[PDB]
């Protein structure tokens, strides 16, 4: 029950490239799409749903932080837990990833858990 | 100031067959766009572009009086006009053949014509934009014997109390190496009033450094202006750019 | 506007001799107002930023004086505006009719600057006086110090140009570019480094100001 | 109910060009007007009312995101549910569309449901 | 009640030139001053009081939106209800006008009720 | 109680020059330091404590407005109520002044009460 | 309990260089990394957890202020209480410091307790 749990996954040196806001099952939600800053790898998609999952209490803070990093376009580490969202159309459009953390990154390292 | 403009000199080596082509192809590309050259000094231009239009502005120059023709020359299209100004001197006295031109991104407030003491010389012509003056000249082809006199008449004219506030820059074909001009001026006791700005490479196929610039040293930020040789065009004279160094 | 101002660490006896020089030949207007062509960016802007606001000059000085790595002295130079000095708005307006767009960050930014731009270098003849800017480190107060008249100044009958900056480049429809700022949302073009410090015989160092991206800062204050 | 429900309608590559904030029947509301970035098509008008409709829980989130996209002027996909608002004067001034989602767009696609 | 009720008044092509925030009778309040974008006419002053009037639920949204239009300096339409605030010193300082709406304006029209 | 009560003090044409955020007695608080824009007078220090004093309900509104004026560095009028905070160490560090209002200024006047 | 309690520790002329947001034990949290403005000394790392410790009520206020100073790169005095966080994984990644205050700095001094 922590962002830094080893059962979670992270992707370093990413830049938030897309932002979406909507509603599902009476619950406001947002999703972000991030890609490697250098152009490598495959894009990462994560979502946060307001009234759902164990990460529900951090919905507002994660949204404010996602918006911030999206505006600055700075290098970040994105933390997710896989296979959380279940609606097939929702997952197909976005992913099953729950956003659980965001850390700013410098040249050599990122300011977050491993 | 001189560094605020992109300045350039070029000796067309004009003829009845090549001149129009040189205006329409070479001169056009040097000038085109907002990044294009703002002030272009031109020598051996017996003719302006055929698409240039007389403004009908009667010019009374400072110095002496020879007829200077003002033209507009649209480097853009009909739906998007980029109008440049051309100041042309063709016929001198009974000897005629000046063939000097200055192209400008804006209309001259004043025009200058100065006659060096060497009576065999072509006059020196210039335009004034605000506190800046841009002049061109074309010394004689026998090793540029009047080049020093050309600089001297320019120096002495702008030293006048009324004229001292102006920054002036002279560029053209001196027909003499920059080294020797500095020696001539040194002999004329004028070597420190001005600074010669030349490219390191020859400007005429052959060949030596004949095309360069001279800036009055009292001109603010004059030491920023750098002479850089341009890739050759359709004459045996390389165009030379005078640009502000990065900062 | 009849008079505008710049701030510089260069002493009056030098500025009165040389005036202020452009960084380069970059005419791009949007790159100038966002500060991208100024000393923190490509450092080649073909404009000099001035302000009509004395209080903005206090803010510029305060943004330098409040740094503990800064040790120099600052002056306010009073400049007579002429037809080569333009306000932002008529050029913002024009470029918009040419398919250009300025976002809310850029427009909030510009509004705070009281900014007039010079298309040419600024001559000693335009510079009427220098007033020293003095900083009381205890209070943060900035006050006028010694004032020095420039002898070479010409009290000509000129005023700022109310029209559109000439030779403006066309682009662009969309940018989303970094907005360089310092102090309390001051455009980076007001940095001491945003005029070319090529002063002969006067090899003094210019303090390098740091800049932050003003977009996220403005988004934060715009939020809520 | 989901933003990406096929019974909803969406419009891609739009730019948020207008913003309005007011109150109706004790409820704060906002409306936006969007136009195609290239100038084609018909302008889209959508509204969100704080205490009304099924999309009520997302009022704050949609308002913050609409404000954001309005400031940047970036090309977006706007998701609406048609025929929701019923007050004739309200609908004529704006429309009957309920704002249900906002998605950022790249050159080729938008980060949202279709 | 609606922002666009014909019993309310509006002023088009205005620029928010001043902003004030304070408290009165346990209630946070704010006031704005607007002037015509072209420089003509007389200034308009309106206020919103958090715990007072029927427009109370829209206090936060109007405050955030007023700050925004104040920051951008864009041409707006201001919607007010006249003769609402009663404290004589308050009215002398500002006005009796209650702020009930804010609409962005283009060159030809405004995105709000008439 | 009003921002414009005559027993309060105000200072025109000030610049919010410093900002502090902390906590005291379970209560989040903030303090600002303001100086005359023209360089005159002595700096003014004011604070707002979230759960304390009669001005408590306006804590958030004042914090946001102070943050805003702090960023722009624009000339403002600050309204304070004297002798509110009592903890000696707190008063010595900052002051006993409670921040009671903030008003934007033009060249000639400020948009607030006196 | 006050940010300025002498039993707390502070560090002057620091710049917030990194920022992290996550969740632990159902509680949203953030951590910052600050470094001396001149490049000297050792970085300071502090954290604030929304539902934990006595500094819990100031979580949002400290978060917004930390986020703000991070964007501007402003010189700050950072106030911490040592030895608060106990979870081994949490402390190893960041530190045991609880963020209790943030003060803006001028050249000679900072606007906060001493």
């Amino acid at each position: 029950e922590w962002t830094g749990d080893n059962t979670n996954a992270y992707y370093s040196d990413e830049v938030i490239s897309e932002l979406h806001v909507g509603q599902i099952d009476t619950s406001p939600y947002f999703c972000i799409k991030t890609v490697k800053a250098n152009g490598s790898g495959t894009p990462v998609v994560a979502c946060a749903v307001s009234k759902q999952s164990i990460w529900a209490p951090s919905f507002k803070e994660l949204l404010d932080q996602a918006r911030y990093f999206y505006s600055t376009g700075q290098s970040v580490r994105i933390h997710v837990q896989k296979n959380i969202w279940t609606y097939p159309l929702f997952v197909n459009t976005f992913s099953a990833n729950a956003l659980v953390g965001l850390s700013s990154c410098s040249a050599t390292q990122c300011f977050g858990p491993k | 100031n001189i560094s605020d403009y992109k300045v350039m000199t070029w000796n067309l080596q004009g003829s009845s067959a090549s001149t129009e082509s040189k205006w329409n192809v070479n001169v056009r590309q040097l000038l085109s766009g907002t990044a294009g050259v703002d002030i272009l000094m031109v020598q051996e231009a017996g003719a302006v572009p055929t698409s240039a239009v007389p403004t009908g502005r009667h010019i009374q120059p400072f110095g002496v009086g020879i007829p200077i023709d003002e033209y507009t020359w649209n480097l853009g299209t009909t739906s998007r006009q980029d109008i440049r100004y051309i100041y042309h001197s063709a016929i001198d006295v009974g000897a005629r053949r000046v063939n000097l031109a200055i192209v400008s991104r804006q209309r001259a407030d004043n025009v200058y014509v100065l006659r060096p003491t060497t009576v065999a010389s072509r006059p020196v012509i210039g335009i004034g934009l605000g506190n800046d003056v841009f002049l061109t000249a074309h010394a004689l082809a026998s090793g540029g014997p009047d080049a020093a006199a050309i600089v001297r008449v320019t120096i002495n004219f702008f030293r006048q109390p009324q004229m001292r506030h102006l920054s002036w820059f002279l560029a053209g074909d001196f027909n003499r190496s920059p080294d020797r001009l500095e020696n001539d001026l040194m002999t004329e006791h004028l070597e420190r009033v001005v600074a010669v700005l030349a490219p390191t490479e020859p400007t005429q196929i052959g060949g030596g450094i004949l095309d360069y610039g001279v800036i009055v040293d009292r001109a603010p930020y004059s030491q920023r202006v750098e002479a850089l040789r341009n890739p050759q065009l359709a004459s045996d004279h390389y165009p030379v750019a005078f640009l502000a160094r990065s900062c | 506007v009849d008079f505008v101002y710049r701030v510089d660490s260069t002493p009056p006896d030098v500025i009165f001799r040389d005036g202020f020089s452009l960084l380069g030949y970059n005419r791009n207007f949007q790159q100038f107002i966002s500060g991208r062509s100024c000393s923190g960016g490509s450092s080649d802007s073909r404009y000099i930023a001035t302000t009509s606001s004395v209080n903005q000059t206090y803010a510029i000085a305060r943004a330098y004086y409040s740094r503990s790595t800064f040790k120099g002295n600052l002056y306010r130079y009073q400049i007579r505006a002429d037809n080569n000095f333009y306000s932002l708005l008529p050029s913002i307006t024009y470029l918009e009719t040419q398919g250009g767009h300025f976002n809310a960050y850029e427009k909030t930014m510009m509004r705070l600057q009281r900014e007039y731009v010079s298309t040419l270098s600024i001559l000693p003849e335009n510079i009427q006086k220098a007033v020293a800017l003095v900083y009381d480190s205890a209070t943060g107060l900035v006050k006028d110090g010694v004032s020095t008249m420039n002898a070479s100044y010409l009290g000509l009958s000129t005023t700022s140009n109310p029209g559109v900056i000439p030779f403006l480049p066309e682009p662009q429809t969309y940018t989303q570019q970094r907005i360089d700022a310092f102090g309390p949302l001051i455009s980076s073009c007001f940095s001491i480094g945003s005029v070319c410090h090529s002063h002969r015989g006067q090899r003094a160092d210019v303090y390098n100001m740091s800049f932050y991206d003003a977009r996220p800062v403005i988004e934060l204050i715009l939020s809520k």
